[PDB]
């Protein structure tokens, strides 16, 4: 239930999400809490891209571990 | 004697030393027929930009004296200036390797000032707008200046 | 021998290029999502984003299952940077649930400022190879990766990675085909990666990129590589 969401520029933010409920609304209420729009950030749990459907259960999430947040990448 | 010494190692202190003359001493000293050389001066001067009344005024005063001279030269390709500027800010690719400057705040603020000035060819605005967008890393570190600059270009 | 963009292939592409709901999901696999926004980066000389690349790389990975083709693992575009600036310790759990040594090829898309690039680990020829469509040499990203393999071998297999015979290459400008514009690095990254994983030599040039850009759109929508 207890998670840490850490951006590249090292800025922690703790969430109180439910064991079973989708991470969509976490992602939604993170980007609405730190300024930027949805399609600018990607949410990784130890490498794995977190999609809206992802349950904290359907990856071995413990009551502490870190979700990493990454920039949109662009290059030509 | 200095002015050159400034350019070698730009500092807010050195710039404030030169006097109100600093604007033109810089502008006269750079071969304003060559866009690469003008980009060089531009970044050097804008690298000492600070939220600080006297320094801010000085940095913008150089930029203007310089750029007004540039845009006023018949040998000065402004398109190549923009291309070389963005290459140097690390916002565009280039066949030649470049020092890719580390901090864009100054540069971004100088541009914000430049675009708004009478001397600036408005035709260049839309062009510059399209490279201030593309989600580049070094830009999202200066959201404000980026956003401040975008607003200017819309309006000018 | 390059299949044509047919008329109905054209219609499909032109549709997703039109403006609309930029968050509209156009393609879904690998628990990834391709929105109208992501697809637009393949339009004209638009710079391709990470979504296009990871997606495509995952497609190369899914194709590598069919017989005759070298098995492929592909790291996401955020992997190398995180390996580079933070230590190995910050990427180690990324390869849990993957025996990285049980495959022939590892694909590592690289993101460098305004540049897309690609490194490739090939356990068959025993080398780490860097490809940069701009002629840039990262002689050194190979060393980073080589160190990664040693660090991963200890961590995941409990034994030290053998190193004899291995080499580190960065491809010179006159031996893989280069960009002629400031915009196609992603396409080159992807298409080099396409050729390499098919065991076929890189025989395309800049002249093929508009066609590849459009064709990739159909490929991504149909999740079928031509």
């Amino acid at each position: 239930i207890k998670l840490k969401v850490i951006g590249q520029d090292s800025s922690e933010i703790h969430f109180k999400v439910k064991m079973t409920t989708h991470l969509k609304k976490l992602k939604e209420s993170y980007c609405q809490r730190q300024g930027v729009p949805m399609n600018s950030l990607r949410f990784l749990f130890e490498g794995q891209r977190i999609a809206d459907n992802h349950t904290p259960k359907e990856l071995g999430m413990e009551e502490e571990d870190v979700i990493e947040v990454y920039q949109e990448q662009t290059g030509g | 004697a200095d002015v050159s010494t400034f350019l070698a190692f730009p500092s807010p202190e050195k710039l404030l030393r030169l006097g109100p003359k600093s604007s033109v001493l810089i502008a006269q000293q750079t071969d304003t027929s060559d866009p690469e050389k003008v980009v060089s001066a531009f970044l050097k001067v804008s690298s000492v930009f600070k939220d600080e009344a006297t320094v801010r005024m000085a940095v913008q005063d150089a930029v203007d004296a310089l750029m007004q001279k540039a845009f006023n030269s018949s040998s000065f390709n402004s398109n190549t200036f923009l291309t070389r500027l963005l290459v140097h800010m690390g916002l565009l690719k280039s066949e030649d390797k470049v020092k890719a400057i580390a901090n864009l705040y100054g540069p971004l603020m100088a541009l914000n000032h430049m675009v708004q000035q009478d001397y600036f060819p408005k035709a260049l605005a839309p062009l510059l707008l399209a490279f201030v967008t593309k989600p580049n890393s070094a830009l999202e570190s200066c959201s404000f200046a980026r956003h401040s600059l975008l607003q200017t270009l819309y309006k000018v | 021998e390059f299949p044509e963009i047919t008329e109905e292939m054209e219609k499909e592409i032109k549709n997703v290029f039109r403006n609309g709901n930029q968050d509209e999901v156009l393609s879904e696999a690998f628990r990834l999502t391709i929105t109208r926004k992501d697809i637009q980066t393949l339009n004209h000389l638009n710079w391709l984003n990470d979504e296009i690349i990871n997606f495509y790389m995952n497609m190369l990975m899914e194709r590598s299952k069919e017989k005759g083709l070298p098995s492929v693992h592909a790291f996401n575009t955020f992997f190398f940077t995180k390996l580079k600036t933070a230590g190995y310790q910050a990427v180690k759990r990324w390869t849990k649930k993957v025996d990285v040594f049980s495959v022939d090829i590892l694909l590592v898309p690289i993101h460098l400022g305004v540049h897309w690039c690609l490194a490739v680990v090939d356990f068959r020829k025993k080398n780490i190879t860097y490809y940069d469509s701009m002629g840039g040499i990262n002689n050194e990203a190979c060393r980073i990766l080589l160190q990664y393999l040693k660090q991963e071998s200890i961590d995941k297999k409990r034994k030290e990675f053998d190193t004899n015979g291995w080499q580190l290459f960065s491809k010179k400008s006159q031996e893989i085909p280069q960009q002629m514009n400031g915009s196609d690095a992603g396409m080159f990254a992807c298409k080099y990666a396409d050729c390499i994983t098919k065991d076929r030599p890189i025989n395309f040039t800049q002249q093929h990129m508009p066609y590849f850009r459009k064709r990739m759109v159909w490929e991504i929508l149909h999740r079928k590589l031509l």
